[PDB]
Parts: structure tokens; C-alpha cells; sequence
RNA sequence: AAGUUUGAAAAGCACUUUGGAAAGAGAGUGAAAUAGAACCUGAAGUCGUGACAAAGACAAUGGAAGUACCUCCAUUUCAACGGCCAGAACCAGCCCUACUGCAUUAUCCUGUCGGGGAUCAAAAUCCGGCGGGCAACGAAGUGCAAGAAUGGGUCUUGGUGAAAUGAGCGGAGUAUUUGUGCUGCGCACGGCGGCCGCACGCACUGGUUUCUUCUCCGUGAUGCUCCAUGUUGGCGAUGGAAAUGGGGUGCCCCCACCCGUCUUGAAACACGGACCAAGGAGUCAAACAGACGCGCAAGGGAGGAGAUAUGCCAGUACUUCUCUCGUACUGAAAGGGAGAUGCAAAAUGCAUCUGUGGUGUGCACACGUCAAAUCCGUUUGAUUUGCCCAACACC
RNA sequence: UCGAACCACCUAGUAGCUGGUUCACAUCGAAGUUUCCCUCAGGAUAGCUGGUGCUAGUAGAAGUAUUGUGCGGUAAAGCAAAUGAUUAGAGGCGACCUAUUCUCAAACUUUAAAUGUGCAAACAAACCGGCCUUAGCCAACUGCAAGGCCGGAAAGAAAAGAAUUAGAGGCACCAAGUGGGCCUUCUUCGGUAAGCGGAGCAGGCGAUGCGGAAUGAACCGCUUAGGGAUAUGUGGCGUCAAAACUUAUGGGCUCAUUCUCGAUACGUGAAAAGGGUUGGUGGAUCCACCGGCCCCGAAAAUGGAUGACGCUUAAGCCCAAUUAGUGAUUGCCCAUUAUUCCUUUGGUAAGGGCGGAAACAAAGGAGAAAGUGUAGCCCUUCCGAUGUAGAUGUGGCCUGGAGGUUAGGACGAAGCUUAUGGCGUGAGCCUAAGAUGGACCGGCCUCUAGUGCAGAUCUUGGUUGGCGUA
């Protein structure tokens, strides 16, 4: 025997295959597994891992956010160079709060119809990953982006709302029911809003 | 124990074994013993005197 | 007990050095059955046909300090009905 | 019937199975709420001035870069 | 409780004979009587009969390894041929043997003088001085050890050259250079107070060759993977054959407390346990949440109902307003209601609209630099600077 | 049928309590403790465990040292020092004072360990000189405080014994079982004591076999995929029973007459007090003293227990060896352990190949899938493998029906029988035979459910030993 106490606690849970049933997703996974194995770019490896990931971990992104980050990168770029291609492993959605945008080249798994119309009208192009693999096989001159995950209702609900320093929402259908005792100083006590950690 | 592996790991082992055989020779042993005893006795006597 | 190794006591072998001389020698156990079955040279030498049968083995290593030897039999193991009965130890293969 | 009252026999082993985790480093969660108020107020005025200086500095870097 | 579920059709057993009868033995119908009347199939459990295996009293059952006898089973082989059984030889690897040098010895070894002891007189055990030292036979029960250039086992492993990488195979030389011995200069080391010693330490790869030892070159895959190759006898010449695996019964040596359960603790003098068949226990609906799959996305989606293909069709195809969840929250309530930058400081200030409110830590990408490796084309790591996506912390 | 009749219904009344709960492999794997509860045979809550992951893969690491710097009042010691007890003599003078003297304290202490415990040991940090801001301090500031900007240096931490790592850090979500424990080592409290009750630290059994102590949950050794070879651990080498076929060319001691000396680690027999042999201190010219082994002290209930026989030039007790003053280094036996070889299975797994190189008819052969999971796309390499309650996975097995697709059957479907073999780790699948049967039914991909039995004093039917017995 060999003393290997608590050795199973160093194992990590990682997904090695997709749970999706989409044949086009499977084709993309095949192509980018080949590219990641046979090239020396970190871009391909990151893209392959994100393609493997699940739907909840592939949050969508906003066209306005894309425009803002592209502008903040472009303000410090020489005028003799071309703007990078935005790349999102996920969905791109339109934004009504911003009406004027520059011409951008965007590659994504899926576009909403409004977002596609807005990009084309501004004067950009919508690309797919198979087109990207031919335009830039190693991912040179790209801009990898992710969508926002905090702000989801589930995240806002995570935790216990009755302990000091917590601001999570309780699971309740009647908004006016869980007030009074434990939430007001006049009713016995009030949950403390702040606590040093 | 394996001859080719030992030679592959250490190319000087041939010289080492040749020296070992030369030491284990009998006439060499007798001559060295006599000479060493004489040398050490002379050195000790000279150091004392 | 561990049945795939057998212990054999040989006459006039009473030291461990004596038992070393017999390492590698062939060993035979002779018994008889109930019916006449096939044997070596069944057709070449019909006079050998009999109910007599034999099991063969070899000596592997000494056992203890008193000249006992360990014996391995070809394939299967020797039957337990052979305990306390005669064992032949031949002089071949010869090292002399 | 009577039973066992109290013991601490196995508790140390349970606490070390997932280990006793160390403290959070000092540069994280260093909130100043509840500290001496007069010093807190004065520090707020300085931080407000620094933010305005940071915005001005970025504009100068942009203009210089455009001029090459 | 209980399917009259014989058979296509009653063709539902005429006739002989034994019996009081029930029935039996023949004969006959029918494709079947092993379909003979509540008759398709006809299991398990239990019982009778014939043949065989044996077996003391270890309750029986059970495990592991053999053997005797059997086998309505499977597969293989039957000729310069075996996928069967044995013996020996060689190759690679591994395992266990024999063969052994360097340091050390002094409380020691040996003579001689003295005293000391004992004897019948001696010697010897023992104690001082002085002079020499190697107890060296296989010296020593002592501190290390590197001796296979090259003895047997592997039915405890693979093979017979279908890549042999070898001090081992092949080729060419037959000389190199390891140690021992002797010895030069300078330094180092010990003693005395610079001189004297150096057991042979470091450098000069210092000299000498007296002994000791072999040395130098060589075969990529144009093979991605698996399988396919020696020698000598026995058995096998198509049989009621041989051989190798399965299967059955007995026997020997060894091993071995009765299952399920509650319990700290069961084999128990703790409970449930005669046998077999069929049956027998986490399901359906509604509200909520998390993980995962799918569609659309600042929007998503009904439901009820209608309309006509539609009059085969309880399905599919189509539809408007509306309704619902969400894009905004907060207060008991009357109520109110969230951009950035610049100038400025107005009890609703003014101006622009390509834009992360700020700071710290932070994928990828872009610009440089340094290492290591390289088939020289490039790779693998670090780091500088810029922007920093997701995210965390402080404002 | 009565300390409240009978019949039907509400009624499948409720049960924190008793009983039951149907296929196989694989990866992991506990708790009987905290707080609250009309709570003590139950719950909620945290802890222990599984699954799912997210994040820039060596990061903000450690049940361990070293160096530096803090904390402490147990063990011991003391009463000639404070508090509290306590014996006697002496001096000054019956009492008192003065120094002593004998013995002590869980709720007494001047002093004070060993084991402990907190912090630090250069990458969001620390160090050294510009500047900006503050409604902070001070009589003022170019002094102190705070937030920033610019620049420099950086054995990336020398030398003195001057760390090490089978050393990837951090962050979440969902949920099970458990909440009767027991034993041992050291420290202990109550009790005469207990296989008794109650605690502290650690290791175990529970949940676990295997090898030893004859036998034993907890003792000793060791911890577990399926098999060989070699070597050991604890324990042993007179027979039972493998090993000194009763080893040595080792030294001493011991005689035990009816529970019959001794060979009993834990532990499973023995006190005060006494006396045959063999040793040692002192004193004389033979006396006291105290050790080894043995003996007395030593009385029970079925016949019996160093495990049995037996053993006395031990096969007993205390030392000490390995073939014996001869030549220097391992006597022998036995594991689910160690080393090594073969095979399986799973990884936080690590690599290579996958543009068909060329050529090739019968009368050297085949294969070569860009791949979680298979009859695994193929090859090489390394590591792990036990487990109750419990969690999860499986191109994992089986049953009745539905949508598709592909077959079979009077030259014989389903069902039934088996010394019918073959395959698979297994659930199971397939073939053979029927000297059986007489009309339906198999494989594969999806869908669906009244879907798997050995036991519930389980339900219904049949059978059965007792038994040709009472
Ligand atoms: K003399
Ligand atoms: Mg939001
Ligand atoms: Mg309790
Ligand atoms: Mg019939
Ligand atoms: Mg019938
Ligand atoms: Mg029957
Ligand atoms: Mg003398
Ligand atoms: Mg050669
Ligand atoms: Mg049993
Ligand atoms: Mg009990
Ligand atoms: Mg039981
Ligand atoms: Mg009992
Ligand atoms: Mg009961
Ligand atoms: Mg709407
Ligand atoms: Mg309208
Ligand atoms: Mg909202
Ligand atoms: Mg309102
Ligand atoms: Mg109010
Ligand atoms: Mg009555
Ligand atoms: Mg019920
Ligand atoms: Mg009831
Ligand atoms: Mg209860
Ligand atoms: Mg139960
Ligand atoms: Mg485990
Ligand atoms: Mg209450
Ligand atoms: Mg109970
Ligand atoms: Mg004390
Ligand atoms: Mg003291
Ligand atoms: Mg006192
Ligand atoms: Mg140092
Ligand atoms: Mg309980
Ligand atoms: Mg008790
Ligand atoms: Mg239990
Ligand atoms: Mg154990
Ligand atoms: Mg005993
Ligand atoms: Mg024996
Ligand atoms: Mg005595
Ligand atoms: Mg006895
Ligand atoms: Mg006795
Ligand atoms: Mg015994
Ligand atoms: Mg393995
Ligand atoms: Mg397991
Ligand atoms: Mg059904
Ligand atoms: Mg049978
Ligand atoms: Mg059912
Ligand atoms: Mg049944």
C-alpha cells in the first residue's frame, strides 16, 4: 500500500465532449479541434474550449457593448492599420439604446435578425466561423469577447437573504408577503445591511 | 550488471576495470606492498627524527 | 497448503549441499489405472501396453537444511493420493 | 434512558479533511466603513480630485497619439 | 369457484377374448388416441420403475487443485503434413552463484637486565627499565569495496532473425591510454623558531615504460498497424481414429460456523424462515427552484375561440385583437421616478452626443526583448508596453 | 359478541412506532458532533460526502522544520518567603516575643519546565528621491497624516548546518446519509470495586478482509484489480505442522508425590511472612546482611487441559551465534505486504499516425473511422484499483405495447425439456437435439409503461415429512 490520503480531492471536473445535439455544432467542434491540435495559437485553443462549453456558460453579448469596446481599442491604433475582427462564441443581440455605430466585422455563432440588419445597414459584415477559419487560420488581428453573466435573476437569488450583509432576493411569488418581522427594526429586529469580512 | 547498458551509461568503465585488474595482479600486489611499507616506515622515522 | 509445489525426501541426501547436486534433474511418479490406455510407442512397441502410467517433473531448488527438495510437475500438479509413496529421481540431464 | 452528553472526539479530523483555509489577504475587502469619520471625510475629497485628474490625463494621451 | 380450448369433420372405438362389474388384452377411425370426452399445449414440486456410481460412523451443502471412469458436446489433424505430446541446441532479457583490493594495528611483537613466583631444581602466569620492530602462514572477526575483457537456471518471459545497434554482429589495425612503481620544479601540509621534514595532496594534462590493459569505424522506417519462418523422436495412413478443450460422477490432501434483519456488538440460548407455481410495493397531478437539451430575443408565449383545406381527420395546416411574464424601482400612504463629458456653481444652470464614471488585479490580440530546443523552416516558455473581454475588490 | 351489541357507510381514518421493498458492472465514499425546538425512539441548522462547474495552470499553499519576536502558571519546587494548616526543643522572659525545627495544600504561592500557541521571513508588497491635491494635525511649514503621479534600485534574496514538498491557488450552485456509538494509548473526575458512570489528545472497530498470538470486533504485522517468480514482516524450526531428518567444534541456572514445576506480551492467578542449591557485600579467627532458580504459605462443586502428546546431556529459564579462535558481512520456514513479469479496467492521463509512398490477375495475407462512450480508429508510455449508509455513470442487460426499417415460418412460429456446447468480468445472448408442439414471430433506431422477487406471523392454488403413525 501507498499513503495517498485525500488524493481524489485534487481531481478536477472538466467536460471533454459536448452535450449538444446540433450537427453544425459538431462540425465546428471537429474543425476547431483539428486546428487547436495542429497549430500554435492560443486563439484556437480558447475557441475550442468555449465551443465545448454549455449554453448557460455562453452568455449573449450586446451590439452597443461591442461598439464601445471597439472604439476604446481603436483610439490608440495607428491609422495605417485595419480594425480587428470581433469574435463571439455565442449570440449577438441588437440594442435600441444606441442608433449610430461604425462599420465592424463580427463573427458569431448566431445573430438576431435585428442585429444582422443593424450591422449591414451600418456597413459591416456578418461572418461565420467557417469563413473565419479561412480568413484568419491562426486568429491574427482579432478581438475575442464574452457576454455578461452577472445580473441574471438566478445569480441575484443565490444565497440566504436572512444573514447580515446579504442582499439576495428570496423565493416568493407574493411581493408584499415577506416584510415585517426580521426586515424592520420596529418588528423585533432587522437584518443588518453591512458586515465586515 | 548488464554490460552494454553499463558501457552506454559510462564510457570510462573500460579504463576503470583495466585499473582494477592491474591492481588485482599478484606480482604487482607484492611489489606495491613491499614498497609502500618501506616508504611509510622511512617517512615515519624521518618525521620522528 | 499450496498445491503446485511438492516436497520430496531422497535417501542418503541429508544436507543442503547434497540437495544442490540434484537441481534440474528429472522426476517420475509411477502408478496404475484400471484400463489400458495410450502410451509412448503404442504401435512401435506393443509390449509396453499396460495399466502402468507415469507423471513427470523436475527439481527446482532445495528446501531447508536437511536435503529436502522442491519439485514442479509438468502442467498439472501431482495427486494427493501419492503422499507417502515412491518417487523416482533420475541422473539426467547430466552436468558431468 | 441516559445517553452521551458531549464529546469532541472526531471534530479535528473532520475540520482538516477539506483543510483549514487561510485568511483573505489584506489588500482585499479592506473597507473603511465605521472608521474615524473626520479622516474618512477628508479622504473622500482627495479621491474625487484624483478621478478628475485621471480623466484629464487620458485626453492628453489621446491627443498626443493622434498627432503621432 | 368455474374458458365444456377433443377433432377439419363424431368419423365419439363395430367385432373377438378374460372378468360379477369397473376394466384389461387385441382389432378399428383419424394426418395425429403421445387428441378417448369437461379430451390444445402440458412447466415446477413430489413419487414409481430400470440401468449405473459408489459410499462406514466427520449432518449435508460449499472453495481450490488433481486423479479414476464416462461423455447422443465442440474444435483440430491425418503425409517431403499437424493448430497434438515430449527432448536437446542457440539468441535477447532477467535471477542466483564462485573469483577481491584499499586503509588500520602499539594497552601489540621480540631480545636483554632487575624482582617476583613456584619447584625437587626449574621454567611459566605478573611488574619496572633499556635496545630493536611487519604477530603478515589465507596475520586480524575491523572500516570501506567499484572484482564479468569474458558457472549455472528460466513448464517464472519471449524468440529461431519478417529492422539482431552489440566490450557480444561485421570490418580494419595491433597500437592507444587506465592504474602500479620511480622521479622534477613551484604551491599546499607537519615540526621548530626562516630552516628542517615530507607518508607522496593541487598545477605543469611534468617526466620514465619496469609491470598491467586491446583500440578505432559501420547499417532510418520508401515498414501507419496486426498476423505469418527452426531441429530430433512419439501419435496421427479417414477410423467404432488420434489429440486438445468443455460437461458429469466418485475419491484423496488442504480450506470452510445459517441466511435476511435491528444493533456498539450475531454464528448465538435474539426475531422471520416445510416445498413449488402465479401475483406483490417511489406512482399520477399541481406550485416553485437548480443542472442539462432546443427555438426566439428587448422581447417571448399562450389560452379560449374562429375560419376553411374539411364535408379520411379527437390529427395536421391558418388567424386577429387581447391576456400574461419581462424591458424600473421605491414609499405605510398621498406620491415620485435613475446617461456621459466640459464650462461652471443657477432652490428644474448652460453646451455637445462615435460612447467603457474612476482605480487595482485580470483571456486573446498587437509591438518589442530574453532564454532553451531546432530537421534552421520554426517551436516551447517567460517577460515590457497598449487596449483590456468575462470576473473580483475599493470608491 | 358487553367497563357500551350487531350490520353498512365516513374509511385505503392517523401512526415521530414494528415488518417488507425485485438486474449487473464502474468512479467516489461518511456520521453518531454544534445550536434551537413541550425537545430526549423525532426534526430544522452547521460539519463530514457526491454531482455540476467557473476562473489567467504553479497564483492568496502547508495538521512539518529553522531563525527572529510575543503569550502562559500545569509537572516539578517552597514553607528557613505572603495566605491557610502543623510537631518539638532553645534564648530573652507562666504568658508572650526572637531566631530555629518535623510535615503539607483541587478551590496557596516568590521561581518555573517538557509538549504548546500568535506573528514575520521581497513580485497588487517593501526600499530610496521630484511633483499634484486635501474643507486633516501643528503658532507656522514644505514638518507630520492621507490618496495619487514621475524616476531609481532590486545577492528576486549572499555567507554563517541557513528548509522541504507524489507543492496548480481562488470562487460558486444543487443535493444525500448521519445526528443511539464502542475500544485502546497517555492525562484524568465519582466510586471499595466493576466487562461501572463521566471527560481531554490521538489511533482504531463500526464500514475489513489477509498473515500471526490454539480459540476472541478492538492486540501484533500488514492494509486488499486477476495471476506467476524472488525476498521479507509478526511468529516460529521434537511430532501434530512447513522449517536446526532433536544445529554449534556457545556460557550458566533449575527437580517440582493426586487443580499432578516451567514454557500465560495485551490477558485470562497469588500477598504479607518463611526454608534446598548457586552467587555477592562486610566483620571473626566462623558470624550477620541480600540477590537468582526452586519449595511452603495456596480450600469447591460433570471428567480435562503450557492447544494435545510429551519434554529433564530440555523440547524449561537468562544471555549469545550461524556452520565456528579457519581466514572477516545473508542458517532455515510461512502473507491478498515489498521488487519484478504477464493480463484487465479507469484516468486532472502523456505522446505518435491518419494527403493511401511505388509495384504487384488467378491457376506473403488483411486492416487503416479526425475519433466521450462499441466487437473500443491504430500503436507506445506512466499511475491508481478493497469498502456499510449514500451519490453518480454506462453505443450496460432483460419484459408488455407504439412509429419506422429489415428479415423469418407447415421442408414447422410461440411455448416447454437439457452431462447441447460457444461467447461475455457480469446482468445475459446464441447454436445443437427433442424419438416435443402445432401458427405465428426475430434483429436494429426512436417512443411508451400496471417493466425484473428468496423471505413482508405476505395473497391464492397445489404438494409434502410426521405416517400406514395417534
Ligand atoms: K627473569
Ligand atoms: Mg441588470
Ligand atoms: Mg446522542
Ligand atoms: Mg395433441
Ligand atoms: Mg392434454
Ligand atoms: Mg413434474
Ligand atoms: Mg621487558
Ligand atoms: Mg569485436
Ligand atoms: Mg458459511
Ligand atoms: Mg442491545
Ligand atoms: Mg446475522
Ligand atoms: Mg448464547
Ligand atoms: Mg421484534
Ligand atoms: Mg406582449
Ligand atoms: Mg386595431
Ligand atoms: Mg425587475
Ligand atoms: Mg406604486
Ligand atoms: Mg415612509
Ligand atoms: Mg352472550
Ligand atoms: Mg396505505
Ligand atoms: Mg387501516
Ligand atoms: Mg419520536
Ligand atoms: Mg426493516
Ligand atoms: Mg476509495
Ligand atoms: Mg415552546
Ligand atoms: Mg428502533
Ligand atoms: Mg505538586
Ligand atoms: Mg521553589
Ligand atoms: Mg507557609
Ligand atoms: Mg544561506
Ligand atoms: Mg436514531
Ligand atoms: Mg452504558
Ligand atoms: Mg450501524
Ligand atoms: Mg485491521
Ligand atoms: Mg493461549
Ligand atoms: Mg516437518
Ligand atoms: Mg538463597
Ligand atoms: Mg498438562
Ligand atoms: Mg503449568
Ligand atoms: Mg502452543
Ligand atoms: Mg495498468
Ligand atoms: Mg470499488
Ligand atoms: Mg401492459
Ligand atoms: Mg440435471
Ligand atoms: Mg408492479
Ligand atoms: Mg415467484
Amino acid at each position: 500500500g501507498v499513503d495517498l490520503t485525500g488524493i481524489s480531492k485534487k481531481s478536477r471536473v472538466i467536460r471533454h465532449h459536448t452535450y449538444s445535439t446540433n450537427p453544425y455544432i459538431k462540425l465546428l467542434i471537429k474543425l476547431y479541434k483539428f486546428l487547436a491540435k495542429r497549430t500554435s495559437s492560443g486563439f484556437n485553443k480558447v475557441v475550442y474550449q468555449r465551443l465545448i462549453k454549455s449554453r448557460s456558460n455562453r452568455a449573449p453579448i450586446s451590439l452597443s457593448r461591442i461598439a464601445v469596446v471597439m472604439k476604446r481599442k481603436a483610439v490608440f491604433t495607428a491609422k495605417s492599420k485595419a480594425a480587428p475582427i470581433a469574435v463571439v462564441v455565442g449570440d449577438v443581440l441588437d440594442d435600441v439604446r444606441m442608433a449610430r455605430i461604425p462599420a465592424m466585422r463580427v463573427c458569431a455563432l448566431r445573430f438576431s435578425k435585428s442585429a444582422r440588419q443593424s450591422i449591414v445597414a451600418a456597413g459591416g459584415e456578418c461572418l461565420t466561423f467557417d469563413q473565419l477559419a479561412m480568413i484568419a487560420p491562426t486568429g491574427k488581428n482579432t478581438y475575442l469577447l464574452r457576454g455578461r453573466k452577472s445580473g441574471r435573476e438566478s445569480v441575484r437569488h443565490f444565497g440566504a437573504s436572512g444573514v447580515p450583509g446579504s442582499h439576495s432576493k428570496p423565493y416568493a411569488t407574493n411581493r408584499g408577503k415577506e416584510t415585517k418581522r426580521g426586515r424592520r427594526t420596529g418588528r423585533s429586529y432587522k437584518r443588518k445591511a453591512f458586515r465586515h469580512v | 550488471k548488464n554490460r552494454r547498458l553499463r558501457l552506454r551509461l559510462n564510457p570510462y568503465v573500460k579504463r576503470e576495470t583495466a585499473a582494477a585488474k592491474g591492481m588485482r595482479n599478484v606480482a604487482n600486489r607484492d611489489a606495491r606492498r613491499k614498497a609502500k611499507l618501506a616508504r611509510v616506515t622511512k617517512a615515519k622515522k624521518a618525521a620522528t627524527k | 497448503q499450496t498445491k503446485q509445489t511438492a516436497l520430496v525426501r531422497v535417501e542418503n541426501v541429508n544436507t543442503r549441499e547434497d540437495a544442490t547436486w540434484y537441481v534440474g534433474k528429472r522426476v517420475c511418479y509411477v502408478y496404475h489405472g484400471k484400463k489400458v490406455k495410450r502410451c509412448v510407442r503404442w504401435s512401435k512397441a506393443p509390449a509396453r501396453r499396460s495399466t502402468t502410467r507415469a507423471l513427470w517433473g523436475r527439481v527446482t531448488r532445495p528446501h531447508g537444511n536437511a536435503g529436502m527438495m522442491r519439485v514442479k510437475f509438468n502442467g498439472a500438479s501431482v495427486p494427493a493420493s501419492a503422499i507417502g509413496r515412491r518417487i523416482r529421481v533420475y541422473l539426467y540431464p547430466s552436468q558431468i | 434512558a441516559k445517553s452521551k452528553n458531549h464529546t469532541n472526539h472526531n471534530q479535528s479530523s473532520k475540520n482538516h479533511r477539506n483543510g483549514i483555509k487561510g485568511p483573505v489577504p489584506l489588500h482585499l475587502h479592506n473597507s473603511k466603513r465605521g472608521s474615524w469619520l473626520p479622516a474618512l471625510v477628508n479622504a473622500r475629497r482627495v479621491r474625487k480630485h484624483n478621478q478628475k485628474a485621471a480623466l484629464k490625463k487620458r485626453r492628453e494621451r489621446i491627443a498626443a497619439f493622434a498627432a503621432k
